[PDB]
Formats: structure tokens, sequence, C-alpha cells
RNA sequence: UGAAACUCAAAGGAAUUGACGGGGGCCCGCACAAGCGGUGGAGCAUGUGGUUUAAUUCGAAGCAACGCGAAGAACCUUACCAGGCCUUGACAUGCUAGGGAACCCGGGUGAAAGCCUGGGGUGCCCCGCGAGGGGAGCCCUAGCACAGGUGCUGCAUGGCCGUCGUCAGCUCGUGCCGUGAGGUGUUGGGUUAAGUCCCGCAACGAGCGCAACCCCCGCCGUUAGUUGCCAGCGGUUCGGCCGGGCACUCUAACGGGACUGCCCGCGAAAGCGGGAGGAAGGAGGGGACGACGUCUGGUCAGCAUGGCCCUUACGGCCUGGGCGACACACGUGCUACAAUGCCCACUACAAAGCGAUGCCACCCGGCAACGGGGAGCUAAUCGCAAAAAGGUGGGCCCAGUUCGGAUUGGGGUCUGCAACCCGACCCCAUGAAGCCGGAAUCGCUAGUAAUCGCGGAUCAGCCAUGCCGCGGUGAAUACG
């Protein structure tokens, strides 16, 4: 869920990138 | 006896500064 | 935390007050306003009077207080609980 | 407190801006200061002429201020010499070539900003407020207007309890956009505070 | 704490982080637009006046 | 039968305009009913009460205070506290006396501010082969007039706003009725979203309101044709890329179009029911617009302003602290408790905006935040930019779990003079409560509710889960 920075869902929410939602 | 609210015990005056 | 590419931060004006003591045989009770300064391994064994906004708290430094800022060792609010 | 500014409400319809120009994001604001500072000087210095509308045009590195004064005898002065000492005073703020026209007033009794100042001075000069409002609204309607409304608010007569006084004649449809309502405001200082004076002239529709 | 802070905004400061917008009309330190150099109040005052080029009460 | 002491400034009659009724009649509003999602429980974000504090600056208080002033509190802001400092002062006008400057680069002390400082060298009109001495942008030293105050009074005020309420209402002129307050008109039958409009009438008109003129959206036209478009032929490294073209789509300016105009049916008429044409039908959907007034409503801290108050300080500069406290209570929210779901890979479809110490293509280093290089764009051209729900494929198998993502340990990144108090983000580890929420209670009648993502203001960065917008998908129900 969106509170989970450690997934693609959380990253879209906080609008950032990383290992779990690269660009 | 000085500035603004709360009052310092003199009419009009408060505690600040 | 600060970019380690940049410099480990001390205000410079406090660090010179130290190195002189080290030199001409420390230690006086050193007072400052640089809460933001990092505890630097030179500082160990001195006591530094850090302002808490109100007073200068005496802080004796030890090998294991090194990673931190001086402000970590002089808290700013006095609490002691409700009741 | 409810009603919207009658002029602000009809920009693009019955009313034109008082500054006309384009400027990019990078210095719209800088211009804006000069403008406000400009009218600062003129509403300051040319109050005694009875000022009514400072129209500031811009093209590039120059300016054209148009002053709408009731008695242009005070503006131009003894032989193009007053209007000069100010066209010179304006350069000291503008920097640019400050080109300054003086435009005649149609009928001063049809300038809402004028009426306001005439009433504000009468209340500044200790005259009966209610009377001054009924008189002002008379002079407008006689000058062939289609409606007029004047509103005084404050410590009228020095009364401790502040009050609203007004008077209205003809018709004033502030909800109608094709109506042409000249609006003006004057402020009136006294020994006991300040009073606001709003004057509404209805000049006919389109 | 007003006039001394209208002045102190203009000063150029020890660090650039200490630079803040103030309204050039009234001096408000809050809700200031960089486009105009005006606060949200003054903005609305000069707007309704027409003294604001090409500004117009939107509605849609 | 029938007093007085004492006490009060009234006690009363009728009638008027209001307000009010657990009086009546006729109406309306997501008012209930009908439904769909939620709040109240949890963890967290923020606002507040309270308490605490050197200070936790000040304001908002039922609806209409409580993600409100605050559309950006680490310093700044800052209005508060502690300390160190300045006293015609940070700022405006004007008057003197001295230096005689101006301004730009230093140095000592000190947390800085400040205090003490060290240099060079100015026209301006001038008598100048002369020593030179005046005067003048503007600086500085003293000395006055004055500045300064986010100190008080929103119960002295202007301005602007909230609100009853987009509710259908509030009035005036003359006439008429009444000793008069007042009444009449504005009531009454019908109709409307509406004091909308029709008929009636001791009234006849007029003004503020409603509606209309303004804006966005829905069909069509004209005008345009690049940076936008690609219908049909020519090339084509297969990209509208090039020839070319402006049909179409779009963009953005000017028009048209709906009027209860037409047919029927009711009716005195206003209108009302139904039908046809038509993109749209009864105001087409949405906005902007807020009557006389109410609340001694809000705001002296945006600003303006009368009066009261401070004057080496209730003013001004600084460093630091606080505004971020936490036995507790409340509001508005975010994320969930799972399978109509969660996860990974691949693959589709928007709209509105922002962008020359800005947006950052693309290449490389890095698991990543990010970093280094590096084209294009003053932007219908280049960039932010991938929209996400969806669709396809695999994985989980009903478990406090591959549900949930708080809390804590460790390791980094960037902005910034500086992230201890007190920043966002990244990765390893940790993996709380929560099994659908007591009494209670909120929103919405259609492209709405719900769900999904995207942008902007402010801004160095950010505590935005806020706010103002944008489109994707798209219901349920209304008896009354
Ligand atoms: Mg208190
Ligand atoms: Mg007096
Ligand atoms: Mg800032
Ligand atoms: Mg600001
Ligand atoms: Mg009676
Ligand atoms: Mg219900
Ligand atoms: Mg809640
Ligand atoms: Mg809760
Ligand atoms: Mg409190
Ligand atoms: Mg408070
Ligand atoms: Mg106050
Ligand atoms: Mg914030
Ligand atoms: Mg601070
Ligand atoms: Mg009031
Ligand atoms: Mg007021
Ligand atoms: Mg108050
Ligand atoms: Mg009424
Ligand atoms: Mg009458
Ligand atoms: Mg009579
Ligand atoms: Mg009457
Ligand atoms: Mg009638
Ligand atoms: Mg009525
Ligand atoms: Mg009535
Ligand atoms: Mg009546
Ligand atoms: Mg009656
Ligand atoms: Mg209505
Ligand atoms: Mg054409
Ligand atoms: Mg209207
Ligand atoms: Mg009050
Ligand atoms: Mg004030
Ligand atoms: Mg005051
Ligand atoms: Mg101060
Ligand atoms: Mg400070
Ligand atoms: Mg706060
Ligand atoms: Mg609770
Ligand atoms: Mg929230
Ligand atoms: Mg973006
Ligand atoms: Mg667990
Ligand atoms: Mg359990
Ligand atoms: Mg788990
Ligand atoms: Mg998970
Ligand atoms: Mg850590
Ligand atoms: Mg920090
Ligand atoms: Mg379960
Ligand atoms: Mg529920
Ligand atoms: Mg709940
Ligand atoms: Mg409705
Ligand atoms: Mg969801
Ligand atoms: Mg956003
Ligand atoms: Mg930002
Ligand atoms: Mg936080
Ligand atoms: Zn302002």
């Amino acid at each position: 869920g969106k509170g989970d920075r450690r997934t693609r869902r959380g990253k879209i929410w906080r609008g950032t990138y990383g290992k779990y939602r690269p660009r | 006896s000085k500035k603004s609210k709360p009052g310092d015990g003199k009419f009009g005056r408060g505690v600040k500064r | 935390p600060r970019s380690l590419k940049k410099g480990v931060f001390v205000d410079d004006h406090l660090l010179e007050k130290v190195l002189e003591l080290n030199a001409k045989g420390e230690k006086r009770l050193i007072k400052t306003w640089s809460r933001r300064s990092t505890i630097v391994p030179e500082m160990v064994g001195h006591t530094i009077a850090v302002y808490n906004g109100k007073q200068h708290v005496p802080v004796y430094i030890t090998e294991n207080m090194v990673g931190h800022k001086l402000g970590e060792f002089a808290p700013t609010r006095t609490y002691r609980g409700h009741g | 407190g409810n009603k919207i500014h009658p002029i602000g409400f009809r920009l693009g319809i019955t009313r034109d801006w008082e500054s006309r120009w384009y400027a990019g994001k990078k210095q719209y604001r800088h211009l804006l200061l000069e403008d406000q500072r400009i009218r600062g000087l003129l509403e300051k210095e040319l109050y005694s002429a009875g000022l009514a509308r400072v129209d500031i045009e811009r093209a590039a590195d120059n300016v054209a201020v148009t002053v709408h004064v009731a008695k242009p005898g005070v503006v131009i002065g003894r032989g193009g010499e007053r209007i000069r000492v100010l066209r010179e005073e304006l350069a000291k703020l503008t920097g640019k070539n400050v080109a300054l026209n003086v435009q005649e007033v149609q009928n001063p009794n049809l300038s809402a900003p004028l009426v306001a100042q005439r009433v504000a001075e009468q209340i500044e000069r200790r005259f009966a407020v209610r009377r001054a409002i009924k008189q002002a609204v008379q002079r407008v309607m006689e000058s062939g207007a289609k409606g007029a409304k004047v509103i005084v608010s404050g410590r009228i007569g020095g009364a401790e309890q502040a009050r609203t006084e007004w008077a209205a004649q003809g018709r004033v449809p502030l909800h109608t956009l094709r109506a042409n309502i000249d609006y003006g405001f004057a402020l009136a200082r006294t020994t006991y505070g300040v009073l606001g004076v709003k004057a509404y002239i209805f000049l006919g529709e389109v | 704490a007003r006039k001394a802070l209208i002045e102190k905004a203009k000063r150029t400061p020890k660090f650039k982080v200490r630079a803040y917008t103030r309204c050039v009309r009234c001096g408000r330190a809050r809700s200031v637009y960089r486009f105009f150099g005006l606060c949200r109040i003054c903005l609305r005052e000069l707007a309704h006046k027409g003294q604001l080029p090409g500004v117009r009460k939107a509605s849609w």
C-alpha cells in the first residue's frame, strides 16, 4: 500500500524513484 | 507592565519584554 | 546527514580555541554558541560550555561522544512531567 | 460586508485598465512599482488640481502618463512651467523619458472619484454629512446622469457610535454589466478618526 | 517590529538563505507573489482597481 | 363593614409593527425518507483545548474557531525567551558646528553584532606658470527638531471579509384609510427556480433585489494553417521523416443556434402536460454575480486611522533557544485492516499548467537517492512527462499473511553558512496497532458520489497526507 516506501506503489505516492520504482 | 497579552497587572499592559 | 563529500563541519572559530589549548597545554573551560559543531576527536578530554538558549551547560567529552554535535548534550526544554 | 468592486467587476466590458502594457515574467513587477510610485507622486502633488485618473502607457524604455485633472490650470502652471518641473520630477523617479499629457474633464459632476473627494472635504470641513450627501447626489442627477449613490461610514458628526449614511437617486444596477457605473473612493480624516466616502455614478448602459 | 524589518528585507544578508520576499506595497511577510511583488491582499486591491495590467477576475 | 405604617414610578386600557408557539394553512432546501461512501475504534499527518515551559509570540470560539490568518517557522521569517550589544538610532524630512568626505579593498578583538581600526583618493564653478582657499552629489563625529513601537482599545473607526442566504425578499413617490404608531401598494385566485408572470383590486408608478447583458462547456459556420494536423498520390534510414497539402483533428478570435418558435391537449390568461424537428428543450450543464439589513460577528498583527501608552527603551542589531514541549482531550485528514486484493515483468489512453544562477533530453558511475559529463528550448517546436486505475502474463492461497507499514538500529544522498533541538529523500535491517470500529455522526441527486493518477501557487529545501485546479473510470437511489 501507498504508505510502503519499499514498493512501486509507495514510490508513486511519495513521487520518488529508486530500486523499487526506477526511471 | 509592558507589552501585549497576557496582562502583567497594570491596565493595558502585558508581560512581553 | 551532511554529504561526506563536503567537509565534516566545525565552526572554525571554536576549533582554533581548542587546538591552542592542546598546544599550550590544555584545558580551560571553553564556552561557545556552536551547538551545530561536530565533536571532533581533538576535543576529547575538554569540557565545553554549550549554550542551551539560556545557560552554558558544562559538557565533558569522551571518545564515544565523537560522532555527534555538541547540541546533542545540552537539551533546550526543561520538562519533569505533568502531575 | 458583501458587495464586489463595481470597476473590478467590469474590466473587459465597461471599463479599461489604468495601466496598458505587456511585460514578460522577468520584469512585469519592476514596471508595476514605477506605476504605483508614479501615481504616488501625482495623487500626492496634484491633489489640489482635483485628480481623477492616472493612465500610464508603456511601449519600451519610455512612458506616457496621462493625468485627468479637473482644473488643468493647476497642472500646466504659469506657462508650461509647473507641468515641466513635474515632467522633470518624474524623470528623477522614472529614469526614462517621462511623456506627460493633461486631459480635460468632461463634467466634474460626472466623475465619481471627484464627487467623493468633494464630499470628503465637506465632512473634513465640519459640514452636515447627511445634507452634503443629498446635495452631491442632486448635482449629479442634474448633470444629466441616470442614477447616483453616495455612502458615508464612520463617526458621523463625531458620534461615538459609528453609523452608515447614504442617499441614492435615479437607478444604480450594480448587478448589470452593461451598466456603466463610475465608482470612486475618498477618505476623510478628522479629529476623531476616519470616514470612508463611496460615490456611485450611473452613466448609462451599452 | 515593522519598519526595521521592511528595511532589513532590502539589505543583502550574510547568507543568501536569509532572503525573503516582502510585499512592496504594504510590507507583509506572508502570501507574497514573486510575479507582482505583491501580497494576496494588495494584489486583490490593485486588481479590482484596474491598476494591474491584463489582470482580470477569472471565471469558468 | 374595612384602614394605616411602609414601599414603588410605575400599575394599567386598546391598538401597531415585529419576533415567537410542543397554533393553523400553502410551499421549498441532500431536511428526512431512499441509497452509496465514510467519520467515531487503529497508527500516523496537521490544527486546537489543556497542561508544561526561560519562552513554548499573538489572533480565530456553536452553526459561520479548530490542514483557520500561515499559498512553505532549521538561521531568515519572528512579532516570544536568554544573553551580548547601538542610542537623531534600521528608515523619513529639516537645521546647525567639525572633518571635509564620496566609494572600494583590508586588519585586531568577539558567537556574531558591535567596539577599536588602514588605507588610498571626488568632481562641481571657480582667482590657477601661484601657495592654494572656498562652494557642492554623498559619507562620517557631535548636537537638535524628529524618527521607531506586530505595545492597548475591532466596545471609538475606514477599508475588506464571514453569515443568515442566491433566500425572495426590502422599499420609495404621489394618492387613499387612520387622532396616531401604521395600513394600503407588497394582500387576494392562478403560475414560476423567483415580489416570474397572468387576472383581480383605492390605488397608479418607480428603485434596490430575481432574470438579462460577462465567462467555461455541448452542435454548426467564417477567418486563419506554424512550432499543430496527415485525407488521397511521390519519395522514405519506415519517425508526418521528406515532396507536398490545410480536407480533417486542433489551436483562437468573430458569428449562428432554443424562442415555449411549431403540432396537439387543459386553461380567462400566465403557464402546464405531451409530441416533431434538432448537437442541445423548457433557465441545456457549470461559473462569476449576493437586496435593505442582521449578528456592538471578524480583523488596531496586511494596510489605513482617533484616542491611551513606551523614549540609552515596550525602539534597533546580533548569536542561541522557542514557535516542533506532552499524564492528557477534541476537530479536519492520510494510510490500512485485504483475494472485487497484494507483488513483479511487459504493454496501452488524458487534461490543465510550470520552465534561460530555469525544465533537463540523452550517455556514463552507482542496487538507489544522487553525481558527472551533455544536446535542445526565450518554448503548439525543446523539457518536466512515466499518467495511474486499466489490459496481458506469471507469483501469493485466507495466514496478523508476499495483508498493513508505524516504531527503532545501521548506512548514505541532496539543498543550505549550517539539518542537535528541528529537513526531505535513498538502501539494508526491524515489521507495532490494526480481523471493518460503543453511544454517536458526515458527505453527495449524474459525469455526481466513490476510486485513479497528474499539475500549480508558496518555495533553497521541506515536515503538502493541506490548499486551488486538471482530466481518467464511473454507480446506487428518490415511494413520499
Ligand atoms: Mg498563556
Ligand atoms: Mg486632542
Ligand atoms: Mg527563506
Ligand atoms: Mg514571503
Ligand atoms: Mg393590551
Ligand atoms: Mg440518510
Ligand atoms: Mg479522524
Ligand atoms: Mg481517529
Ligand atoms: Mg495552548
Ligand atoms: Mg495559540
Ligand atoms: Mg491582538
Ligand atoms: Mg508548512
Ligand atoms: Mg527563530
Ligand atoms: Mg464591529
Ligand atoms: Mg469593521
Ligand atoms: Mg478579539
Ligand atoms: Mg422578511
Ligand atoms: Mg405612501
Ligand atoms: Mg389624514
Ligand atoms: Mg405608508
Ligand atoms: Mg396588485
Ligand atoms: Mg413582503
Ligand atoms: Mg411585506
Ligand atoms: Mg405592508
Ligand atoms: Mg395586509
Ligand atoms: Mg431562485
Ligand atoms: Mg479553411
Ligand atoms: Mg443576477
Ligand atoms: Mg465584539
Ligand atoms: Mg494597526
Ligand atoms: Mg491604533
Ligand atoms: Mg527587538
Ligand atoms: Mg535570531
Ligand atoms: Mg503551529
Ligand atoms: Mg479520539
Ligand atoms: Mg492529513
Ligand atoms: Mg513534476
Ligand atoms: Mg507482524
Ligand atoms: Mg492482536
Ligand atoms: Mg507483512
Ligand atoms: Mg508489502
Ligand atoms: Mg538513520
Ligand atoms: Mg534540522
Ligand atoms: Mg484476515
Ligand atoms: Mg465503516
Ligand atoms: Mg472509522
Ligand atoms: Mg441539489
Ligand atoms: Mg486505494
Ligand atoms: Mg501535488
Ligand atoms: Mg515546493
Ligand atoms: Mg516530521
Ligand atoms: Zn501587501
